[PDB]
């Protein structure tokens, strides 16, 4: 069996320019359980990433959170860029704080 | 009411070296220890800070176990490929999930032991703590030598004492957290999309547990079918957020309202953009 | 706690 991940990008707190905060990537229901996950900020990979344990849902699907800290600016651009089994090429979702 | 929770994965990887097993632990919707086979020292750690006060036995045991755990998940891997004749070239994994429910006299409400083996229904421990339920011949395989071998004895005697013992004491340990209910912080936004339509986001941060409901009403008419609402999602914190969007003819905004259902909140909570 | 029956084959 194999499910593609769903993918959020988003902060844990409400994004302030210039105020200190977290830039998460939660990836949930997806099978098999090798994922590749990257935080981007202008394209570019973020090297001090922590994810949380691998758990799984009750239909069987594995979920990671991907985080770190991070400060919002005006035209700093940040993303998540997902690898699967399941995707052909990597899926890149741009952070929007209004989501 | 109340529930401890164990999610044990093991996952071969040939050519990548021994199977990785991995354990995590919840009591509701916390998760409060971890065990990773691919850790620098590995061993049950804390992941709650109620937790944090176990002493060095209950570490140890517990590590003691998880390796236990992991040398017998990596020997079933082996049985599963024999079971389904499947090569030693592919990865292939094991998830288990076990646990107990309690009411909130602290009486087991019932206990859990269910699996799959590469995402698909396995066995599962009925919920007569006595009989198992088999997905396939594989499984029957199994479920034939565990009777045989009174697994399902063992199993209850786990499910109706030291777990809903320890849960218990879990449940009091850290009931400053478990057992407060922490309410959303909720506001609206408006987005316009053009000239003549705009988003309403309605959004709800930092709450537990993860159970809520976001509504968005117009004129008090329900318009589910027509919101968008993103799957609960961990904050990073232990809490969790959410949040639900319409997009709506510009000059209605005032019309519509956002509506919030949470443990944390003593009544429904009604929400509008305030511009 | 987790369980101590560690030791069961499939
Ligand atoms: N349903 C189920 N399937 C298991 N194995 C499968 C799917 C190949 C399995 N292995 C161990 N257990 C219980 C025994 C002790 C507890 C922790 O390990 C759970 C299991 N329960």
């Amino acid at each position: 069996i194999q499910r593609t991940p769903k993918i959020q990008v988003y902060s844990r707190h409400p994004a302030e320019n210039g105020k200190s905060n977290f830039l998460n990537c939660y990836v949930s229901g997806f099978h098999p359980s090798d994922i590749e996950v990257d935080l981007l900020k202008n394209g570019e990979r973020i090297e001090k990433v922590e994810h949380s344990d691998l758990s799984f849902s009750k239909d069987w699907s594995f979920y990671l959170l991907y985080y770190t800290e991070f400060t919002p600016t005006e035209k700093d651009e940040y993303a998540c860029r997902v690898n699967h089994v399941t995707l052909s090429q990597p899926k890149i979702v741009k952070w929007d704080r209004d989501m | 009411s109340h529930s401890m929770r164990y999610f044990y994965t093991a996952m071969s990887r040939p050519g990548r070296g021994e199977p990785r097993f991995i354990a995590v632990g919840y009591v509701d919707d916390t998760q409060f220890v971890r065990f990773d086979s691919d850790a620098a020292s590995p061993r049950m750690a804390p992941r709650a800070p109620w937790i944090e006060q176990e002493g060095p036995e209950y570490w140890d045991g517990e590590t003691r176990n998880m390796k236990a755990s992991a040398q017998t998940y990596r020997e079933n891997l082996r049985i599963a490929l024999r079971y389904y004749n499947q090569s030693e070239a592919g990865s292939h994994i094991i998830q288990v999930m076990y646990g107990c429910d309690v009411g909130p006299d602290g009486r087991l409400l019932r206990g859990h032991d269910q699996s799959a083996y590469d995402g698909k229904d396995y066995i599962a421990l009925n919920e007569d703590l006595s009989s198992w339920t088999a997905a396939d011949t594989a499984a029957q395989i199994t479920q034939r030598k565990w009777e045989a071998a009174r697994v399902a004895e063992q199993l209850r005697a786990y499910l109706e004492g030291l777990c809903v013992e320890w849960l218990r004491r879990y449940l009091e340990n850290g009931k400053e957290t478990l057992q407060r209910a922490d309410p959303p912080k909720t506001h609206v936004t408006h987005h316009p999309i053009s000239d003549h339509e705009a988003t309403l986001r309605c959004w709800a941060l930092g709450f537990y547990p993860a159970e809520i409901t976001l509504t968005w009403q117009r004129d008090g008419e329900d318009q589910t079918q027509d919101t968008e609402l993103v799957e609960t999602r961990p904050a990073g914190d232990r809490t969790f957020q959410k949040w639900a969007a319409v997009v709506v003819p510009s000059g209605e905004e005032q019309r519509y309202t956002c509506h919030v259902q949470h443990e944390g909140l003593p009544k429904p909570l009604t929400l509008r953009w305030e511009p | 706690l987790t369980t101590k029956l560690t030791n069961t084959n499939i």
